[PDB]
Order: structure tokens, then sequence, then C-alpha cells
């Protein structure tokens, strides 16, 4: 289709591809290429070697995807047998488990985005299954979904996201609210946690 | 096209005295009084029922005279409503006078009553935004001696002047006194399109102020009633005190100073110059 | 507009003085003249001197001289001046009774008519007796225009309307309809039907027992000022008296009840003159009662409403079933039509529209002007401050009905050179004052401007 | 890349600002073509202007998008000559040096504007952008496939020129797989896959082609109290408010007021001779421009000669306005020369000055 | 409940002279369909409005104006201190449509290049309305910044509904590190203030700098009428001013001498000069119950102050911002008047 040319026609793609050097050149380039000016994409398996190591720290990752769930058995049965040996020795059953490990994947891709608290940076999911994995997820990725944006329609998730992006371009550091969530220097958790010696 | 005429008369009993020792004392301000209220009746009866207004500045402040700021908590007879409740105000400033009125004679409060007189005049435009008021305001000063020219007040007249430009309000000013042009005021009203009468003392200024102060309201197609030339070689130096023409004005102090620096820290802000700069100035 | 300003200059000059006598008549037809004339009049007031004309032509600059002329033929047409050919030059000066009158109040004078009112316990509430005043103005309104039930009980009210011929209708039978006369009064909102009403009481009441002088001094005397205490009781003539009760019936005055006490100062005699807002058992709250509807669509969307005045919008559109805040109408070439049966020219209701109907058309004729007056020079296209296309939409009806064109002007000759023919049509051009012109005949139709000003610059 | 001294010796630069306005062309030459001014000092004046079209002028367009665009945002225009086409084509070129070459080798036969560009459609269109053709439409000939066959391996040993160490952060070579010695699986069907190399080579090479970087109290009070008697006195007779008094007062004032009217009137908020008016107006601006140079110069300082060759030029130019007004007033009589002469005396006086001026500060000097 | 700003904590120094070179932006993204017509058109508009603000409060600086169209960037008004050709520039563009992408690189030199004449004494400046969420660039940009800061050239840019990183860091570099000029909007009326904030002086805290005298001399005006003739247009005008020194007729400005090139005012813009130096302690808002001051206005006469105990009302506030210095109240409408437009304060004035 003509889908790739619009993606061009704003930011640069790069993909992954299975030689690491390539990889490596390729995402140094995103790299470079997202604190210039062009935005870049880069597209990945999160299976692969790329969400196991690399970070993406602000400027580096502002919105994650996550097209599809990832899980295994597309390919044979060592998975099969393995979770034969899972559910006679531990009692777990097979879904169970592929849920498990998928949310476990899901979860590690997510957590790349974020180094600090004054990074930010959205956290799409794609997929019909995820909303009732919704429990399954990390407790602090957790507690920012909240029950209202479940199965949305791409279009009240871009709504959301354009009015997300805008609130966090302003400047709210009001300075006295961050007393309470940075605990600041050698006072507020001295003061406050050595009165908390209750 | 209504017009608020806000007058400002200042009553300096210093210079009302000054009136009695200028010529003789043929009459007091009393002249200047009666001629007041019947030029502001005049006005008040031009136009299609336009609000009025007056200040005055006596020796230690300022206080209204016609609007009458709440108290108690003939001839179209709206007329005497207004003359009868300003000259009862006026007697009642002329008891406040004393010895310790006489003690605070270091100002002149003109520039206060120009600004406040400014405000009311944005109070009245604002709260009528229907039937927008063609406003201007007057000035009615008793020229006395003493000072040749009081210049601690020379800024808040020009951002009087700029308040008035912005507002679009001419402000006419009629100098009663010597043969002393007041300078600043001079610039004021020629700068904020107004007019200026250095009259003479003891003449019942009546035909005078409805003559050349009564074409400002909103008409403008008619030529005004200034006097000479209004030169604007503006302020003298402040060190020497010498009227400037090719002026030398330092920095941020921003001061204007005559062909002689000091060498270092112009003498209004603490600002040492490049000496190197200074040679550069001296290779005349 | 029959303009009373041009019934006063009607009558004669010594009546004239007669009236000027009195000096708050005096102080009233101050109130009436052009700005320019009363510039002029109350720089002459003090100087106890006639004054050469040349000084009041070098007053005035260009691109203004047009007002000139209109207040010096005013004022001359109505005699307050006497010009003085005294040298062959123009020695200009007031009639002294009016000069020594205008003074005498503009400073305490012995104007003891104007200051005819007393000042007493003015128990007259705001709505007091001010709403039966507005009710019986709207009662004569609605008898004239005729309502389903006609209590106008004004036995003279109404042979006035009938002499005069207010409104087309068959007094013989009874009938108040609007003829030319009716369609104006649905016109003249408010200062243009209290005048057309004063004229024909002026006009009836003309025979016997007028006292002209004394009719005008209760008239101003009534507008000037709240005279209240002992209006009614000391200060009027007894024809002065008369007519004072009478104007009292007809509304104008809102005289008290006991047939004897002070004058009763309506608003409405304050109407009479002061050009300004216009709202007069005990309930009525309305700042924009008036729901009209007028937009682009030529439809009438009605909320607020008022009997009479939406009676006045159906008298040139169909009403089919009254509404709760509505009433069924709509306007098109055919309501009109209506009116156009009546021959009303489309022209009173454009500035009636621009006017009435605001009430509830505020935010509408807001949106439409949108200060599009500073902007229209820089942005060339105005955002229909004044709708246009209703206007155009008028236009055509009128067109449809009319079919003949008229130019107002006066046949000029004496053009005897092509120079001067040619000179004139270039300036006129420039001004935009030749409506057509021709040097073969040496003739056209037009405005004075270019013949005024030409022969200002031969004379002068 | 720009200077003082560049700018003064930009002579083709300058002539082509000439070229640039009429007025400048003008007034240049009459300063030149009339034994005036050498153009050196002409432009030390006006460098700014010069600055401007320089930088006007050398304006490399980016990369990028349009590079790019030339591959991908171009594929309809089947026509003649699109748009931005020498633009575009140029774009192509520093973008892709294949493609240059084959034009030029095909200029001297088989023209590359329609049918050239035709085929390129084809073979090119093919080769970079989408998938491998490889079937279908295989127009990829003669200089096409011979450039094809370049272009491989070229594309190649630009990506081995390509080649850094990385920072040892990134280092996804060393990061996999070249710690251990491992055993896996994978389990995660050719082309394509250079699709993608060819979209990370394009990228790539466009970042590196920018990377490039090619009395007073008792008697005070006294009089005060008198006056507030006064007015409480009853008195305020408005009546008696002078209304003008004395009737001479009266005239006094007026005629001090319509005196005031009259001057500031005469404030009237249209030349005979149109030639001579310009040829006037020639005149004030030569004068003006050389006065300009002058008022430099005689201010600033060391180049003394300077100012002595223009102070001669500048006595010349006074005489010769002298002789103007003598022809004038000869010619056109004495109207028009009174309005000529009106026109001119503010230069005049001008430039009457600043010959007075340098005739003190000689004398200064030498005495 | 206030949102007022605590202290001024540079009343000591400004820029007080200026050059800045406002920077537009006309690109295919300014074609989006966010602001009521679009970006563009308000955007110009917007424009027209701060260089009439612009051009009075600072009446001695000079202004140029860029546009940045098909990756160029187009000079559309020299850098002059007439506001009325920048005016018509920007009416005149604003009957034009963008096209292109924005080449921020190509739009910096360009300004780079245009301030060198601007002496000394003189401060530069640039405001970019960057609307896009890209660039295109012909060179190295970390390069052009850093030539940007070695000549001494602040930046400002006020960028559209995102927020670029590039643009970021170069504000907070050329700003001599201290991070607060890149503010961005989120609303038209933002916007309005935006520029509003931008029409003032900027200070943060200034390195201790060269500060230099300047020669200049004031005009006075002419009087014939019929002699109509000038010196900086050529042409015949009907009365203007004359240098002091050059002693040449200059059509009516606050312009440079066009004979001797020294700088020429009245002295109304040095008074502006002075009104932004020194500003006055914000108007502090008094306590609702310990006030007990007089139930008025002080500069107005105003009768909105209270009304004594009212469960809720009353408990709200009582509306007495009353300024330190004179300690004297000002009802709302007074204060927020005082602090805009007129900055003598009534009563500090007297005493
Ligand atoms: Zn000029
Ligand atoms: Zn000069
Ligand atoms: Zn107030
Ligand atoms: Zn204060």
């Amino acid at each position: 289709m003509g889908i790739l040319d619009e993606v061009w026609k704003h930011k640069l793609i790069l993909v992954e591809t299975p030689d690491a050097q390539e990889t490596s050149l390729a995402l140094e380039t995103y790299r470079k290429a997202c604190s210039n000016g062009r935005g870049a994409i880069l597209l990945s398996v999160a299976r692969g070697k790329v969400s196991e190591g690399i970070d993406f720290d602000h400027q580096y990752g502002r919105t994650v995807l996550m097209i599809g769930i990832p899980f295994q058995y597309t390919e044979s049965r060592i998975l099969k047998a393995r979770l034969e040996f899972m559910r006679e020795n531990y009692r777990i059953r097979e879904n169970d488990f592929l849920s498990f490990d998928a949310m476990r994947h899901a979860a590690q891709c997510l957590g790349r985005v974020l180094r600090g608290k004054d990074d930010y940076g959205v956290m799409v999911l794609a997929d019909r299954r995820f909303s009732r994995k919704r429990s399954q997820l990390p407790k602090w990725i957790a507690q920012g979904l909240s029950d209202a944006d479940l199965n949305l329609s791409t279009d009240m998730a871009i709504s959301n996201t354009k009015q997300f992006l805008r609130t966090m371009a302003q400047p709210t550091d009001p300075k006295d609210q961050e007393g309470v969530s940075v605990w600041s220097y050698e006072d507020l958790i001295k003061h406050q946690n050595s009165r908390k010696d209750q | 096209s209504p017009s608020l005429l806000t007058v400002i008369i200042e009553i300096a009993p210093k210079l009302w005295t000054t009136f009695d020792e200028e010529g003789n004392e043929k009459g007091s301000i009393i002249k200047v009084l009666e001629a007041l209220i019947v030029f502001l009746n005049a006005h008040l009866a031009f136009n299609s029922a336009n609000k009025v207004a007056v200040i005055a500045a006596y020796s230690q402040g300022i206080k209204y005279l016609y609007p009458e700021s709440t108290s108690a908590l003939d001839m179209y007879r709206r007329f005497r409503n207004v003359d009868e409740t300003l000259v009862e105000e006026i007697y009642k400033l002329f008891e406040l006078e004393k010895k310790q009125i006489e003690q605070n004679s270091q100002r002149s409060t003109l520039a206060g009553a120009m600004s406040a007189g400014l405000t009311y005049v944005n109070r009245i435009s604002k709260e009528s935004v229907t039937t927008s008021l063609k406003s201007r305001l007057l000035v009615l000063t008793c020229g006395s001696g003493s000072s040749k020219d009081e210049i601690f007040q020379y800024i808040p007249i020009m951002n009087c002047i700029f308040s008035a430009t912005k507002m679009k309000c001419p402000i006419d000013v009629v100098k009663i006194g010597g043969s002393k042009e007041s300078t600043f005021l001079q610039q004021t009203t020629d700068a904020t399109n107004g007019v200026y009468l250095h009259v003479e003392s003891t003449e019942g200024l009546i035909q005078y102020l409805a003559t050349a102060m009564f074409i400002d309201p909103s008409l403008r197609p008619i030529i005004v009633k200034p006097n000479h030339g209004s030169v604007d070689f503006r302020t003298s130096c402040y060190l020497t005190g010498r009227v400037v023409a090719v002026g030398f004005i330092c920095s941020v102090c921003l001061c204007v100073l005559s062909i002689i620096p000091p060498g270092n820290k112009c003498p209004a802000c603490d600002s040492q110059f490049d000496e190197h700069v200074i040679a550069k100035l001296k290779r005349k | 507009k029959h303009s009373v300003t041009q019934y006063l200059e009607e009558i004669p000059q010594q009546v004239q003085n007669r009236l000027y006598t009195s000096p708050a008549t005096c102080l009233a037809i101050y109130r009436i003249l052009p700005p320019l004339a009363k510039f002029f009049i109350m720089a002459m007031v003090f100087n106890e001197n006639e004054v050469p004309l040349l000084d009041l032509d070098k007053w005035v600059n260009s691109n203004g001289k047009l007002q000139f002329q209109n207040a010096i033929k005013s004022m001359k047409s109505l005699h307050l001046l006497i010009p003085n050919k005294s040298s062959g030059t123009l020695m200009i000066n007031l009639n002294p009774t009016f000069k020594i009158s205008l003074r005498n109040a503009l400073t305490g004078g012995e104007v003891q008519n104007s200051f005819g009112v007393v000042v007493e316990e003015n128990v007259v509430s705001l709505d007091l007796l001010d709403e039966y005043s507005a009710n019986k103005w709207e009662t004569i309104l609605h008898f004239m225009v005729g309502t389903p039930l006609a209590k106008i009980p004004s036995e003279k009210v109404l042979n006035l309307l009938k002499h005069s011929k207010l409104m087309e209708e068959v007094n013989s039978t009874g009938e108040f309809k609007i003829t030319n006369e009716g369609f104006q009064f649905l016109l003249q909102e408010i200062n243009s039907q209290l005048w057309t009403l004063l004229l024909q009481y002026l006009k009836m009441i003309e025979t016997s027992k007028m006292d002209l002088v004394d009719v005008l001094h209760f008239i101003f005397m009534l507008g000037a000022l709240e005279v209240g205490k002992a209006y009614k009781i000391d200060a009027l003539s007894e024809t002065q008296r008369i007519m004072l009760q009478d104007m009292r019936d007809y509304g104008l005055v809102f005289q008290k009840h006991s047939n004897d006490s002070i004058f009763y100062p309506t608003k409405l005699a304050l109407m009479l003159t002061s050009d300004t807002k216009t709202i007069r058992g005990l309930k009525n709250q309305d700042i924009p009662d008036g729901s009209l509807i007028v937009e682009t669509n030529f439809k009438i969307y009605s909320y607020s409403n008022s009997p009479l005045q939406i009676a006045v919008l159906s008298l040139f559109v169909h009403l089919k079933a009254r509404f709760v805040n509505m009433v069924l109408g709509q306007i098109t070439r055919e309501s009109i039509r209506r009116a156009l049966t009546n021959g009303i020219t489309a022209d009173q209701i454009i500035a009636y529209l621009e006017t009435h109907a605001h009430p509830q058309m505020r935010r509408l004729a807001e949106e439409k002007l949108e200060k599009k007056l500073e902007l229209d020079p820089n942005c060339k296209e105005p955002l229909q401050v004044l709708p246009p296309t209703v206007v155009d939409q008028i236009r055509l009806w009128q067109l449809e009905l009319d079919r003949v064109i008229t130019y107002e002007g006066s046949l000029y000759s004496d053009f005897e050179t092509s120079q001067e023919y040619n000179l004139l049509s270039k300036y006129a051009q420039d001004i935009g004052v030749l409506l057509w012109k021709d040097d073969k005949k040496k003739k056209f139709f037009i405005s004075k401007e270019g013949n005024s000003q030409v022969l200002d610059f031969a004379k002068r | 890349s720009l200077s003082k001294e560049k700018l003064l010796t930009n002579l083709k630069l300058q002539q082509s600002l000439l070229k640039g306005n009429k007025v400048l062309m003008k007034v240049f030459q009459e300063t030149v073509i009339n034994a005036g001014l050498p153009p050196s000092e002409f432009w030390s004046t006006r460098i700014p202007l010069l600055r401007a079209f320089a930088l006007s002028t050398s304006q490399k367009v980016g990369p990028y998008n349009v590079l790019s665009t030339i591959k991908p945002v171009a594929s309809s225009e089947n026509k003649v000559n699109v748009n931005l086409s020498r633009e575009k084509i140029l774009n192509i070129f520093e973008n892709y040096p294949i493609v240059k070459k084959a034009y030029t080798d095909n200029v001297p036969k088989n023209f590359k504007e329609p049918e050239f560009w035709a085929r390129f459609f084809s073979s090119k269109l093919f080769r970079k952008l989408r998938g491998e053709k490889i079937m279908q439409n295989d127009r990829g000939d003669v200089i096409i496939d011979r450039y094809l066959t370049l272009d491989q391996e070229f594309d190649r040993k630009d990506d081995d020129m390509l080649l850094h160490p990385v920072k040892k952060i990134i280092d996804l070579d060393g990061n996999i797989q070249d710690d251990p010695v491992v055993r896996g699986n994978r389990p995660d069907s050719d082309g394509t896959v250079d699709i993608l190399k060819g979209m990370n080579r394009l990228s790539e090479k466009m970042i590196m082609a920018l990377k490039n970087e090619y009395s007073n109290q008792q008697m005070l009070q006294q009089l005060s109290l008198v006056m507030d008697n006064l007015i409480n006195k009853l008195d305020l007779n408005q009546v008696v408010p002078n209304n003008e008094v004395s009737n001479k007062i009266n005239k006094r004032v007026i005629t001090a007021i319509k005196i005031n009217a009259k001057q500031a009137k005469h404030n009237n908020v249209e030349v005979k001779s149109t030639l001579p008016i310009d040829l006037l107006e020639s005149c004030r601006m030569l004068h003006t421009t050389c006065c300009e140079f002058l008022k430099h110069f005689y201010i600033h300082q060391k180049q003394a000669s300077t100012v002595k060759k223009l102070y001669n030029h500048l006595k010349d130019c006074i005489e010769k306005l002298n002789e103007l007004f003598q022809d004038v007033l000869n010619g056109d009589g004495e109207s028009m020369s009174n309005t000529c002469t009106a026109y001119l005396k503010p230069v005049l006086n001008s430039i009457t000055l600043a010959t007075h001026k340098y005739d003190e500060y000689f004398n200064e000097y030498n005495n | 409940k206030k949102r007022t700003a605590k202290k001024n904590i540079t009343p000591y120094q400004r820029g007080i002279i200026r050059s800045l070179i406002l920077t537009l932006d006309c690109s295919e993204a300014m074609l989006e369909k966010d602001l009521r017509p679009n970006r563009h058109a308000m955007i110009i508009q917007y424009a027209i409005d701060f260089v009439h603000e612009f051009f009075d409060q600072n009446p001695i600086s000079q202004m140029g104006i860029i546009i940045m169209r098909n990756g160029l960037a187009q000079l559309v008004s020299q850098v002059s201190g007439n506001p009325q050709d920048h005016i018509d520039a920007l009416k005149s563009i604003r009957k034009q449509e963008p096209k292109g992408n924005p080449s921020l690189q190509n739009a910096l030199e360009m300004a780079r290049g245009l301030l060198l004449p601007v002496p000394a004494h003189c401060t530069r400046e640039v405001l970019i309305v960057f609307g896009s969420l890209s660039t295109t660039d012909p060179g190295d940009i970390h390069q052009t910044i850093d030539s940007l800061v070695s000549e001494k050239i602040r930046v400002k840019v006020l960028g559209l509904s995102a927020q670029v990183a590039i643009c970021k860091e170069l504000c907070k570099a050329t700003n001599y590190g201290d991070e607060s000029f890149y503010k961005i909007l989120l609303d038209e009326t933002h916007l309005k203030e935006l520029f509003n904030e931008a029409v003032t002086p900027l200070p943060v805290n200034k390195i201790n700098k060269g500060f230099t005298l300047v020669k200049m001399g004031f005009p006075t005006r002419i009087f014939e009428d019929t002699p109509t003739f000038c010196s900086c247009h050529s042409k015949l005008v009907y009365g203007g001013y004359f240098c002091p020194n050059c002693h040449s007729k200059v059509c009516s400005l606050p312009t440079v001498c066009p004979c001797c090139d020294l700088m020429l005012i009245l002295s109304t813009h040095l008074a502006r000069s002075y009104h932004h130096l020194m500003p006055l302690k914000t108007f502090a808002e008094v306590p609702t119950t310990e006030k007990f001051r007089s139930e008025d206005c002080f500069s107005c006469q105003s009768r909105f102050p209270i009304l004594k105990n009212h469960k809720n009302g009353k408990l709200l506030t009582s509306s007495r911002y009353r300024c330190e210095d004179c300690k004297q109240e000002f009802c709302v409408d007074c204060d927020v008047f005082i602090h805009e437009i007129l900055h003598n304060c009534p009563g500090c004035e007297s005493k």
C-alpha cells in the first residue's frame, strides 16, 4: 500500500534486522535523528534483541506501541512439552503460563520509555485480548491505566494522546507539589520520615 | 457626543496669596472660582447632559469636589445642584486650612491631581461601555513665584501625557500667574493635542474660557488656540541645569548630561564608564 | 417627518419673538439647532456687539462648509438673528429678545415661566403612574391602529386623529386604519409618533383661545424638566390650563388624580426632546421584551413579544396561530405586499428594523455590526452590519410593484463657455455631486454644491 | 563569507546589483559616468545591501525531503518537464550520482528528456523505492542495467565507507553474542530485506551529507482666608463674572486669538517644469551622496588625501550648482527660478555649511 | 485563590535599546486547522498587533521580518525603525500562502548575518514563531548555535502545540544557559499574552558587560508649509524636523539622521524607557477580615469593598488590593489599570 509513504513524509523509518551490527547502526542513527530535528520511528520485535537492554530516554521514546501481544506457539511443540512439564509439576495451566509470559515481555517492552520522573510518554497497546489482562500488568503500569481507557478506538486514542502531549508540554512546575513527590535535599526525607519513625 | 470635562483646579493659599501679591490684592481666587462655575455650567448645558468632575490640590493633598463621595452615608436645577454642592465642598476645604496646613509646602500635588483625574476618566469610560464618552480634562493653575521651575514632578507629568495619548484624552491647561511659560505643562498640552493659555491675573476669564477652552470635546476640525512655539529642546542637564541641545545621555541611567562628563559614575546612577569610551567621546 | 423645526420657522417673526420672551422656550429651541449653529449662537450670546460675517466664515475650514450653509440658512429662516447690511457688510446679531432671554437662563434670569416648577413631596413613584401613562399611550396607539377592542375614549383625541386624518380609517364608519398617515404612525417609533400627534393637536387646536405663545410655553415647560409641585395649580394660563388638561388626557401629561394639584411630569414629555431610551396591572420588566425575528432566511423567529408591537410586525407579515413565545409569521414578498397594498414604502421599515425589534435582535445586530467600520478600510468587505441581502430583496419587491425613476436637484444654465462647464464637471466628479451632465446643452439637474463652491471661489 | 573588502572587490556582484535597481544603476552611473565617484567608496556606503544580496543568493536548499521525494513523492506527472524540473533533477544528481552519470552519458544520443525518463521510471523507480520488479517490465536496459550493476557495488562501497566504530553504549554488535559462544535456537523468505537496507542506506547517506559540514505663611493664610470669606461672602455673581467687561479688553483678546489662528493656519498641510524638476532632483541626490561621503570622512581619521579629493569634488559640485542656478534664472526666468531656489535651499545651505566647516578645520590644522 | 507574580528580581537592568528580528513561519505545517482561520492567518494577525505594540514600547529599536517558505528564509522587511513598512510587509504576506518545509537553520543564519551592523550598545534578539515539528537544514545546526552564542545573540521562540528538542536546546543555549525562554502555548489567549510578554525588554541576570554612552541629538519642528522639502525621502513634505548637527530636514521619526548619522529622539521615547526600568512593587491584596480601612477606592471612587458578614459571600474576600509603599487601597479595576497602562502609582505619587 502507500501507507509507508506518509510516515516517510513525516518521520524517519528505521527497521530492525537480524544481523546485529546493522541493527546497532540503525539504532544509533535513530537516536541521532531523534535528538536532531526529524522524528524517527524504530520498529522492532518484542522477543528481539532490541527490547532486551536498549534504553529509551525522554527524547528517544515518546509513544511505544505493542502491535498485538507477543506469543510464541506460532512455532512448534517445545513450548507444548515444557508446558506439559509445567502443568504436571506445577499447578499451572497452559493459558495461565502463556498469558504470564506474554505480559512479562509486554511490561519489559513498555518500561523502557521512561527514565526519570521528568520524562514521560504514551504507552499504547493494541489487541482485543489485552482488555482482560489489565491485572497481569505490573502495578505501577496498572495504576495509570484507568478503567475508562479500555478498548478505546484509535480515534479517541489519538484525541487523548493529543491532550496528553499538550498538557505535559506545559511547564507545570509548582515546585510545592514536588515537595510531595521529590522529598527535597536532606530535609523532607529527614523531617518527614524521621517523624514517620512511628 | 457626550463629553466628560474634568476640571482640575489647584488652589495653593500660598499661591492664592501670591495672586493677591501679584499686581494688587484687587480680588482673590473668587473671580476664578466664579468664572469656573459659569464655564462648568456652560459645558454642562452644551451637550446632551454629559457629566463633569472637579478635583483640587491644596497644600497637603487633594480631594474631589463635584462627584461628592458618599457623605451622608435654579436653572434646569441640575446646574443648581452641581454648583451649590461644589461651593459647599470648597468652603469645607477652605475650613481645611491652618498652620499644619502651612507646614508641608515642600511639594505641589498637581501631578497627583492629573494622575487621579485620568484614573477617574478611565473609570467612567470603562463603566459606560455603551455610549462611549469622548472625554477630556482641563487644568487651572495659579502661577506663583518662589520656584522658577519645580522639577521633582517632571516624570509623573509625562506619564500623565502618555496615559492621555493612549486613552485619547486631550488635556487643556490655563496658567494664571507670572510670565513664566510652564515648560512641562506647555509640552503636555502640545503633545496631547491640547491648548495653552497664559492669561494675566485679574481679567474675568469667562471669555477666555468659553472661547478657547470649549473646543476640544469631540470636534477637532478647528484650529486650536496655542501660544507661540512649543520648542521641544528638552530638559537641561541633570548635572548642569542649562538647557541642552546636543545632549549626552549616559545609559541605563538615562539621565541627560551636559558636555561636562564627570568622567565616571554619571551623577544619577552609579555607573563608571569605559575610559576608552570617554576618550572616544573626547576625540572631538 | 414634518420636521417641527420647519413649522417653527414657518411662524412669523413677531410671534417668534413673542415665543422668545420665554427663556425656557429659548433653551429648548437651542437644543434643536444643528451643532454648527449651536456653537455660533453660543459665541454671539455674550459679546454685546454685532460681528462681521467674514469672521464666521474664516472660523470654519475646508470639508465642512456644507454645515455652515445649513446653519446660516436655518437660523435666517427662523430669523433668530438679524442680518444687517449696515455698511454693505453683514452685521450679524440675534433677535435681541432671544439673546437676553438665553443669557438670563444661563445666569439666573427672571424666567418665572421656566421657573414655574414647584419642589414638594414628589410622592410620584417611578412605576407609580408611569405605568399608567404607558398604558394610556399603548391604549391610544392600539385604538388608532385598531385593536380587537379599542378602549380609546379620547373624544378630542379621536377628533384630532380623524380631522387631522391621522390614519386611513373610515371614521364615518368608525374605522381607525393605517393610511399613508397611518403607515407613518406605524413608522415613527416614539419621537416621531409623539411629534406627529403634537403637530396634529396644534393644527386642530388652532382656531380660538389659542394663545400660541402660551401653548408653546406650556409644551416646552412640560418637556424642559419636572415642574412637579404647583404646576397644574399655579403655573399655567387659563387656556394654558385647558391645554395642560387636554395633554394629560393625551398621556403627554402624567397629572395625578383629584383634578387639582401640581403638574404631574410624566416621562413622555421628557421623551419628546430626549431622543434617548424608549422603555416606559403592576408587572412589566423588559429591557428587550420586544422579541422580533429577522435574519438572512427571511423568517420570523420570536421569543420576546409585545402585543401591540407584534401587531405592528403583523402589519406586514401573516398571522396564523399565536404561540407562547412565537407567533406564526413568515416575512416574504407577499408579507410586505400586504403593506404595499396600503402603498407603504419599504423605506421607514428599513431603519425601523435597524432600530426596532432589536430588543430580540441585540446579538444579531452586534454580530452583523462586528465593528466593521474601523476594519472596513483594511478588510474591504463588510460583515453584513446592515444586511444588504434583505435590502436587495425589499428593493426587488418595491421595484416589482413600481417601475419609475426620479432625481432631485434643479436645472442649471448660464454655462456660457465649455471651459467652465468642463471644469465644474471635473470638480463634481471629484466630489461626486454630478448626477448627469452634457456640454452640448450646458444644463444639468443636480445638487447645488458645485455652484456654491464655484460662486464662493469667484466672489471671495 | 562576507567581508568589507570582499564586497568591495566583488565586482561582478556589484554590477549584478547595479542591474538590480534602476534607481541604483542610475545614481551609480551619474556618480561615475559623470566623472564622479570611484565605485569603491560608492559601495563602501552601500555595503549592507551587498551583504544582504549575497546571502539571499548562495542559499543551498536542504537535501532531505525533496531529495528523497524525488524518488518517493514524485509518482504521477508522466508528462513533460514536471514540477521543479531542473530543481528536482539536480536534487536527484546530488542525491544519486548514478542517474547524473547516466544522463550525462546519454546526452550525445538517446534524449533523456522523454524517453530517457520513461525508461528511467521502470529501471530506477523499480531499483530504488519499491520491491524488486524482477519480472514485469524489465526496461532497465543498456545504460539503465549498466548503472544498476554499478550502483549495486557502489552503494556497497558507500556503506563500507560509512562504518564507524560506534561508541560502546550502543554497540549492538559487541553486545550480541560477542560476549559468549552459545547455542540457541532461532525461529522468527528472501528479498525485501534489501528494501529495508535501502531505506537505512538512504537515510544515513542523507544525514552524512549534513555532517559533511559542506507674603508667605502669615500673609499667605491671610489672603487665603480673605478669598475664602469672599467666596463664603455670598458673592460668586456669575453675572458679574467678567462677561468680557471692558469691550476693549475683549477686543484685544480677540485680536490676539485671531492673530494666532492666522499664523497657525499658515500651515497648509506641484512644481512647474517637470523635466527641470527631475533634473534638479537628480542634482540634489548627487550632492546629497557627495556630502554624505564627506561628512563621513571629515569626521573619519588618517585618510586625509581622500578627504582632500572629496572636498575638491564638493567645491566643484557647489560651483556646478551655482552655474545651474544661473542657467535656471536665465532660462526659466524668475518665478520658476525662485521655485527651484526654494526647492534647493536646504541642500544648498547644508553643502555650503560643510564647505565652510572644512575651511575652518583646514585653517585650524594649518594655522 | 490568587494568581500573582511573587516578586520581580531583576528590577535593576534591561536591554532598553533593542534590535529584534521577528521570524514568522510560512510553511505547509501552518496550514492545519487548530486555530480559527488556520495557524497562519491568526499568526499574522497577532504578528501585526505585536509589531504595533513593540514599536510603541520600545520606540528606539529596529526590527526586521523573516519568513520560512520552501526551506528558504526570504527577508520581507529590512531591519528598520519605521513600523509602517513592517506593517505593510505583513499585510502583503497575509494574502500569500505557505509552502515547503521550515528551514530553521537557514533563517538562523540569515538573521545572524542581518544583525551584524547593529552596534555594541544596541542589543540583538530573535523571536522564532516556530509552528512546525521539524526542520530541514542544509548544514550543521550546532555549528550555527555556537556561532550565535559567540555573537551574543539572545533568542526566544514560541512553539506551537508541541515541544521540539532542538529548539529547547537553542533557547537554553544562547540565553546564558538560564532556560525560561522556550515558552510554548496552549490557547489563543495564551498566545496573545505570549506576544505581549515578548514586547518588554529581556533581563535574566545580565553578565557584567560593556556599558557605553551613545551620542544623539534632538530635533526641532519646522514652521513653513509651502517650502515643503525632504532630505530623507527626497519629496515635498509640508514641514518636519532639523538635525541639530547635520542640520538637514528629516521626515517625522525617531529615525537616524540620513546626513550625519546620529540618532534622533524627542524625549517621550526616553520616558517610555524610564517606565520600563524601575516599575512598582506588585500591589498587595489586603486581608479579608484584617483590613478595617476606608470603604471606597482611592484613585477612583468605587463602591466595591465588601458586604459585611454574608455566610459565604463575605467569607470570600475583600476587594481591597492595596499597594505597599503608599499603603492606600485601590479597587481591582484601579490596580489592574495602574499596573497595566500608567505606572505612576496614584497615592505613592502624593505625599
Ligand atoms: Zn523624508
Ligand atoms: Zn544630521
Ligand atoms: Zn478605584
Ligand atoms: Zn502606592
